Formats: C-alpha cells, sequence, structure tokens
C-alpha cells in the first residue's frame, strides 16, 4: 500500500550483475513487476503469489519474501537492452479488485562498454550562417563523468551513447553550448 | 487481434476548458482503468470499471468522470482543466489468466493544462556539421541538432538522411535541459547526435535533415500575440554531405 523501491536510480556497464528491491509495511496476496520504456505504457515482465517463491525469466529473477511484504528483481549479465523503469506493483485482495499499488520504481540504465576510447572536446558550426557553435566532448570510456553547467549562462547535456552498428563501434557523447560571448569549447567540459 | 490505444499522446490546453481522454482495447477485456502520475510521485488509481455500467472512483478527490458503455471504451472527462491536472495520463484493462490479473497498458497522454497560453513556444531546429578535427582524426562525422525554445517537453526529434529515418548512430538526449531554471516555466532545450563515417559525410549527394515535431496550439486555440501562433508544428535544419 506504501510500495518503496530501491535504489531511486541504477547506472551500470553491461556484463554485471544487480539486484532491485521493491518493499511495503503492508502483506500482499500477489504482487508484479512491469518494465516501462520512455514514451510507452508499463509492460508486465511477472506475477508472484507465494511467500519465498523463485521465477527465472531468462536473466531475470524475481523472489517474493516469505512473508509476502517485498519481492527483489536480480539481472545477470545486464545489457545496454535492460535499460528502464523497473516498476515493483503489490495487490491487497483486502482492498478491492484490481487494486494494485505502484512503486515509483528503479530507473535502471546499462552502458555499452567503450573499446577504444579516444577523448577529445571539438567544435561544430551552424550549418547555416550563424555566430553560434556547439562544442561536443566525444569518445570517453563508461567512468569519465561529464560534469553539469552550475554556470547560468552554459548548458551542458548529460552522457549519451551512440551505436554505428555497420561498425560495430559505439561512442560517448556530451553536448555544451552558450549563447556567447566569454564561452570557450576550452573551458566548457573542465573539472 | 490488436491491443489497447490511447489518444491524444500530447495535449496543451488552456485552463477551464473540457478534455477527454480515449481509450479503446480490442482484447474484450471487462476491467479498464486510469491511472495517474505527476512529476514526483507513483501511478496511482483514478477511476476503474468492472464492466459496461460500472464506474468506480480509485481516488475520491479526482474531478475527473468516465463512462463505460461498451467494453471497448473507456473515456476519461475533465469538465474543467486548471493547471493541477498537468500530469500523465494511463489507461489499461486486465483479465485473469492463471488465477492472476494480469494489465496491459495505453502508452499515455502527457497533459499540460496552462493558465497562460502565451508561455507557448515552437522549438527552434540548428543542425551544427562535423567538425573536420573530428573527420581527419577519427574517420567519422558527428552532426549535432539543437532543438531550443520550446515549451511544454511535447516533442519528437527524429533525423532523416536521403528522406528515409535512421536510427543508427544516433543518441537524443533522454531528458530536455532548462534554458532558465529558475522558472518552473523555464523554456526548454534538446539535443541529438547523428555519427556518420566521414565519407558518407563528404559525399555531396547526402542531404541530413533534423526534424522536430512539436505538439501546440490547436487552428480553434485563442490567439492575440504579437508573434505567430504556436500551433503543432514540425521544425526542421537541415545540411549537406561537403568533401572539403
Amino acid at each position: 500500500n506504501q510500495v518503496e523501491q530501491s535504489p531511486q536510480f541504477l547506472s551500470i556497464q553491461e556484463g554485471e550483475n544487480l539486484t532491485v528491491y521493491c518493499n511495503s509495511s503492508s502483506v500482499f496476496s500477489s504482487l508484479q513487476w512491469y518494465r516501462q520504456e520512455p514514451g510507452e505504457g508499463p509492460v508486465l515482465l511477472v506475477t508472484v503469489v507465494t511467500g519465498g517463491e523463485v521465477k527465472k525469466l531468462k536473466r531475470l529473477t524475481f523472489q517474493f519474501g516469505d512473508a509476502r511484504k517485498d519481492s527483489s528483481l536480480h539481472i545477470t549479465a545486464a545489457q545496454p537492452g535492460d535499460t528502464g523503469l523497473y516498476l515493483c506493483a503489490g495487490a491487497d485482495r483486502g482492498s478491492t479488485l484490481g487494486r494494485l499499488y505502484f512503486g515509483r520504481g528503479t530507473q535502471l540504465t546499462v552502458w555499452p562498454d567503450i573499446q577504444n576510447p579516444d577523448p577529445a572536446v571539438y567544435q561544430l558550426r551552424d550549418s547555416k550562417s550563424s555566430d553560434k557553435s556547439v562544442c561536443l566532448f566525444t569518445d570517453f570510456d563508461s567512468q569519465t563523468n561529464v560534469s553539469q553547467s552550475k554556470d547560468s549562462d552554459v548548458y551542458i547535456t548529460d552522457k549519451c551513447v551512440l551505436d554505428m552498428r555497420s561498425m560495430d563501434f559505439k561512442s560517448n557523447s556530451a553536448v555544451a553550448w552558450s549563447n556567447k560571448s566569454d564561452f570557450a569549447c576550452a573551458n566548457a567540459f573542465n573539472n | 487481434e490488436a491491443d489497447i490505444y490511447q489518444t491524444p499522446r500530447y495535449l496543451v490546453i488552456g485552463t477551464g476548458k473540457k478534455i477527454t481522454l480515449e481509450c479503446s482495447q480490442t482484447m474484450g477485456h471487462d476491467k479498464m482503468y486510469w491511472y495517474q502520475q505527476d512529476p514526483g510521485m507513483e501511478l496511482h488509481l483514478i477511476h476503474y470499471s468492472y464492466g459496461v455500467n460500472s464506474t468506480e472512483k480509485g481516488d475520491l478527490s479526482s474531478e475527473s468522470t468516465v463512462s463505460r458503455i461498451r467494453t471497448e471504451h473507456f473515456p476519461l472527462t475533465l469538465e474543467s482543466a486548471r493547471p493541477s491536472h498537468t500530469s500523465q495520463y494511463l489507461c489499461a484493462s486486465s483479465e485473469f489468466r492463471d488465477g492472476n490479473e494480469k494489465l496491459f497498458f495505453g502508452s499515455g497522454t502527457q497533459l499540460s493544462v496552462l493558465e497562460d497560453l502565451n508561455k507557448v513556444f515552437p522549438p527552434e531546429v540548428a543542425v551544427f556539421e562535423p567538425s573536420e578535427a573530428e573527420i581527419s582524426h577519427t574517420q567519422k562525422a558527428t552532426l549535432v541538432c539543437l532543438a531550443t525554445g520550446f515549451y511544454p517537453d511535447h516533442v519528437e526529434l527524429s533525423w532523416w538522411v536521403n528522406g528515409k529515418e535512421v536510427h543508427s548512430g544516433v543518441c537524443t538526449d533522454p531528458q530536455p535541459l532548462k534554458e532558465q531554471p529558475a522558472l518552473n516555466d523555464s523554456r526548454y532545450a534538446l539535443s541529438s547526435r547523428l555519427r556518420v563515417s566521414a565519407t558518407f559525410w563528404q559525399d555531396p549527394r547526402n542531404h541530413f535533415r533534423c526534424q522536430v515535431q512539436f505538439y501546440g496550439l490547436s487552428e480553434n486555440d485563442e490567439w492575440t500575440q504579437d508573434r505567430a501562433k504556436p500551433v503543432t508544428q514540425i521544425v526542421s535544419a537541415e545540411a549537406w554531405g561537403r568533401a572539403d
């Protein structure tokens, strides 16, 4: 009824194992896990009904706590495709029919390993005539932390990974920009 | 066949307007639900239906209504839009399979209700050409697209190479960024990257376009400002491959 999920966010490299948790002060007659991708409806993964029960569906292992007040989802050998919001939902059969109580979820992001990191900050010119430019920090490894701007007139995005599929090649990038004028790409991503 | 369907995916409307959010399934499911989730919270049941003629409130405080006259349809009405209705609305249906109530969700409506329509702005879109320092060093070419100045956060960015949408070598920020964080109604910025081989880029016959679908005001909406009306629209920017 009050459903707690932890951790709130989990960022991890592919290949790794992980466990996420769902807790309640209330006993459940059953418990579901859902995965939601951005812009889309949550998708049912599993239902557990028996205290202590273990349901394995491929690389995902779900457990229902013995007292039926908690559950865990364990993922073996995380793949980028596992990325998403993992929602836990419990039924109180003492309440009503179809009354599922939801946790807020664990946002899980699984990052690809970078084979040959080659970090660089590049300046790009606007396609049409402008005094406008952006900075691209790219080709860094996965334990690189892109620092947030904090400075008013500078915008810095979070890291994004792209897959050049034909080439068997993935890279990380982050973008910085300003209106002007004190802004230089040299200062943009300094740590 | 089929599944469960919700429309519209996105809606920005002025305050005090009537709103209907549509939900249909073709699975012949008796039970149907509406869930809501504001910025900071979990999904929570606002209405449910056991079947035709059944409509129940899941949240007593909610000033939305539903009706169920067909198994197929479970529409949700807001008779008077207030800013506080700004939310994510998810419709679901269910059935008993192996003694389990299994839910299937639609993909949601992102509803934005605004006191002041003057805070609605379409995106500006710029494409930044690959750095030659990137090309000569790496044998690869990254195009950056920047969409800026939009409000609310109701946009879809896509990349089109030679007239066809691409997914390979693309990454778009999962969340946009506030251009003026000190305003809770700040306009937004979003970037995306498209990375191609340098020789693909250097071919002048190759055409690259960043497209942003914005969902804004509809045709009938009142407007009085000395600036074009911020209607639902596409804004694009384009670039040609160039040798160099």
